[PDB]
RNA sequence: GUAAGAAUAAGGAUCGGCUAACUCCGUGCCAGCAGCCGCGGUAAUACGGAGGAUCCAAGCGUUAUCCGGAAUCACUGGGUUUAAAGGGUCCGUAGGCGGUUUAGUAAGUCAGUGGUGAAAGCCCAUCGCUCAACGGUGGAACGGCCAUUGAUACUGCUGA
RNA sequence: UACGAUGAAGAGUUUGAUCCUGGCUCAGGAUGAACGCUAGCGGCAGGCUUAACACAUGCAAGUCGAGGGGUAGAGACCGGCGCACGGGUGCGUAACGCGUAUGCAAUCUGCCUUUCACAGAGGGAUAGCCCAGAGAAAUUUGGAUUAAUACCUCAUAGUAUUAUAGAGCGGCAUCACUUUAUAAUUAAAGUCACAACGGUGAAAGAUGAGCAUGCGUCCCAUUAGCUAGUUGGUAAGGUAACGGCUUACCAAGGCCACGAUGGGUAGGGGUCCUGAGAGGGAGAUCCCCCACACUGGUACUGAGACACGGACCAGACUCCUACGGGAGGCAGCAGUGAGGAAUAUUGGUCAAUGGACGCAAGUCUGAACCAGCCAUGCCGCG
């Protein structure tokens, strides 16, 4: 399933615009609710800190707790940095790459364009948002819905995107020092090892 | 009579057979003697992985192939090689 | 019961009467024989041929017979 | 041939006709505490002329079953 | 202690006696009630808790506690015991499922509807 | 592949501490709640209802049976003066342990080789189902056992 | 400043307050799960854990006319093969049952494969059919009778068996393999012609099936003695094969605190869950081994059974009856009643794979492949 709800609320309950720094991030930036607008609780537990740091990443991309735990224990099979490979495989998702390529300016629109047979991956059309893009994939756009109204309206360090043929040539898997995200993976690892 | 037959081991809808020599009094996909080859009729060429080093050995020891077994061992060899005395 | 089931109870009787006849005919001889020794060996070998007396056991009897007649 | 099993033991009692009984001791490691434990087992061997007595060190070999609970024979008497 | 003592007689592991025993290790058990009455807690609580003497299908007489408010529970009714003791009534070590075969649910309940067997309004 | 149409589709648990989330109304040790501490005797963040908030999500809670937390049967990995724990004290059988040097064997121990340790299953890598589940292939593993060839530092046996 | 190891969290609660020991509870994972609320799909997997309780009805093992007489207009019968496979359950069993490693110089082996030597003459019967019955039925009794790849005589055949007599090789004791004479004894089948399929004996291989052994095999010592064919031996009967397996005789042996015996429970393993690991808890679904087929016993046929859908006998249930007597066994698939908190269609097809028969065509296959029901679990999407 998906969230399918207010995104400004999710941005306010975390204090960080993860769906685009735009309207409503200011103008009562404090968390929502009749008791969040007032002086919140001062003492915040480390469990609350770790849980919210996990939920920030779980909400930014649109992953459920089940799939997030599956991906975490999948990435934990790598002998390297567990949080690093976790974030790498979370960024390697198809909808995330489509969102980073400029199309679908939000991930909520990425996981509505990728789930409509509007985008192709290495030839055959792949309409699975959770598709794991391995380094060295070729993402194109279906010629039927190539000249749409929203695609051209909406149109990184590792994505080589070409606007003439809707290219993007996903290669050179990025690292934590390159992926811009305000999340701490060590806290997520400690929470899942709790 | 030890026979050379096929064991189904694929998934529902897409079969995948093991060409294996086994006794006739055993279940289809259960006990066997020695795996010989492999048959995949999921592509147009109908891929096979026959082992002519043991196929002719079992045929000399007294194996008895079935219709599909002797049709797979036909266009992969070891039959025109088992005939040569 | 099956059609094949109502054929073995009928054929095995015709087999068993003959088997019992040929078995007792030589059992009485090997009993009241303990020289006409070369007359029950034929019956023992015929039983072994008919697979009644198991040629292994038949040879056991043949060896045990001509070992005390000496 | 195939070199059937062979054991080395100590005669325990000779009170039967043409048959002896020997005891064999082995040191096996404990499955939990890893301490070597001395475990015993008594075999029944076959003797012909009733030569060995209690307190000897014999060497037996496994053969066909010559009787119930008797499948060994003494071949290599070492010490008396 | 000593490795030789452990080799002789090892460590004795206990069986960890269970909690709910008179239900034959089943999640729920059907039963018939014989006496529905009210009891008092120990201390310092003060109430009138509703309990029922239930005879399970395996020939076991237990005391079950009726949760919530509103029920019929006549002198003979088919109930479904599930388990879960209470720290107020000495002897009552089982609970009755609300919404079972013959027992009633609850009316006017809107928060905890999965429990107490209440349909969605 | 073609043609209308956001249309045909979101609920459960929790909000005193453990543990993520607080305000009001009604009852006044009553009705009730409860995994433990325990709350309610008339200003209840703990009972019922309303609003808001948190978690999970086509699922959510309770029960029943297991492992972990439990170092709470402890070889790894606990203790016996006062918290549970030194026998009332000696002798001694079986058993457990063994001062120094030296010679022999190689039983324990160590190393190599051959056979076996079925297939399936777990893990790793790679391919086909649009991904995954699933399936194919390969390796590792199967901590084990039998035979044989060596080493002799330590334990066992024999001699001094 | 390398190597490998990707792995280890706590909290509440005794007191006016503190420390320590110590018990209870919670935070996680999992399930043949059940209940309450809720509910859109797809792929795949799973589905009586309790009464091995009782079953209405349908199907589940048949095939060969290229063995034979061949009838009505095919069926049925003799004969060959199969039915000992596949499928189901876990009652019983604490044990060479199972796992593991070997041995058989104490073993057998249909169908299958490869070689050698051959398939020559004869005969009496009897199925089916016909003539009469005795019976409600089941079923069964008389007479004369026609065939076979049915059965039975003689001759023939060895690297066949036995006995006596010479030998070589070789041990692991009993002895093992091969060769040579002599004596005795044991086979056949043909389908009118061809093709095609067959038959007998001997040897080797493969496969399958047995016996023995070392090690690991739950709890109770508020179970300390057990065993009398029992322990060993000498001769016979034997079994495929050694063996107290059985019998006759002699001796008193054999096991036991390193747990005999007795009682309770339980099919075993590869495996599943959990755990950092060492360990702990279970043995659904998949595969291998064992036991069973209403409760017990016994034997025949057959290479192979002391035989799920074969026989006989006894016992308890259900049914038919003319009261004399008879027919039964879903621990096979789909289903019914009961029990339980709880687990489904009286479905389709042999189209693939496997199995039986057949030279083949071909027949059967509730094995198997599909389909229906259950959000039961995993994954994916909305």
């Amino acid at each position: 399933a998906r969230y399918t709800g207010p995104k400004t609320k999710i941005a306010r309950k975390f204090g960080e615009a993860i769906f685009g720094d735009d309207k409503s991030f200011e103008k009562r930036n404090y968390p929502p609710g009749q008791h969040g607008m007032a002086k919140k609780r001062g003492k915040k537990s480390e469990y609350a800190v770790q849980l919210m740091e996990k939920q920030k990443a779980k909400y930014s991309y649109g992953i459920l707790e089940k799939q997030f735990r599956n991906l975490f224990e999948k990435a934990s099979a790598t002998k390297g940095v567990t949080g690093e490979v976790l974030l790498q495989l979370c960024e390697a998702r198809l909808d995330n790459v489509v969102f980073r390529m400029g199309i679908a300016p939000s991930r909520r629109g990425a996981r509505q364009i990728v789930s409509h047979r509007h985008i192709t991956v290495n030839g055959e059309v792949v309409n699975i948002p959770s598709y794991h893009l391995k380094p060295g994939d070729k993402v194109a756009v279906r010629e039927k819905s190539k000249s749409l109204e929203a695609i051209e309206r909406s149109l990184y360090e590792w994505i080589t995107w070409n606007n003439d043929l809707k290219e993007g040539t996903f290669v050179s898997v990025p690292a934590r020092l390159q992926i811009p995200e305000n999340i701490k993976e060590q806290l997520i690892v400690e929470l899942y090892n709790k | 009579s030890v026979k050379i037959r096929l064991q189904r081991h694929g998934k529902k809808g897409k079969p995948f057979y093991w060409v294996v020599a086994a006794d006739a009094r055993s279940k289809r996909d259960g006990k066997y003697l020695e795996k010989i080859g492999t048959y995949n009729p999921n592509t147009n060429p109908a891929t096979v992985e026959l082992n002519l080093d043991s196929i002719v050995k079992w045929l000399h020891q007294g194996a008895q192939p079935t219709d599909t077994a002797r049709a797979i061992l036909s266009y992969k060899g070891a039959l025109l090689k088992h005939h040569l005395d | 019961n099956h059609k094949s089931a109502l054929k073995r109870i009928r054929s095995n009787e015709k087999r068993r009467v003959l088997n019992r006849y040929q078995h007792k005919t030589t059992r009485n001889a090997i009993k009241a024989l303990r020289a006409k020794l070369s007359t029950v060996i034929s019956m023992i070998d015929k039983l072994a041929k008919k697979n009644i007396i198991h040629d292994n056991k038949a040879s056991n009897l043949k060896s045990k017979l001509t070992k005390h007649v000496a | 041939r195939n070199l059937r099993k062979e054991r080395i033991g100590v005669v325990t009692s000779n009170k039967m006709d043409k048959s002896i009984v020997i005891s064999e001791v082995r040191k096996v490691k404990h499955p939990l505490y890893g301490k070597f434990v001395l475990k015993t087992k008594k075999y029944v061997a076959h003797d012909e002329t009733n030569d060995c007595n209690i307190g000897d060190t014999v060497r037996i070999s496994e053969t066909r079953p010559l009787s119930k609970t008797k499948c060994w024979r003494l071949v290599e008497i070492l010490e008396r | 202690p000593t490795i030789q003592q452990l080799v002789r007689t090892g460590r004795t592991q206990i069986t960890k006696k269970s909690k709910s025993v008179a239900l034959d290790s089943c999640p729920q058990r059907r039963g018939v009630c014989t006496r529905v009455y009210t009891t008092t807690p120990k201390k310092p609580n003060s109430a009138m808790r509703k309990v029922a003497r239930v005879r399970l299908t395996n020939g076991n007489e237990v005391n079950a506690y009726i949760p919530g408010e509103g029920h019929n529970l006549q002198e003979h009714s088919i109930v479904l015991v599930r388990g879960g003791r209470v720290k107020d009534l000495p002897g009552v070590r089982y609970h009755i499922v609300r919404g079972a075969l013959d027992t009633s649910g609850v009316a006017g309940r809107t928060q905890r509807r999965s429990k107490y067997g209440a349909k969605r309004p």
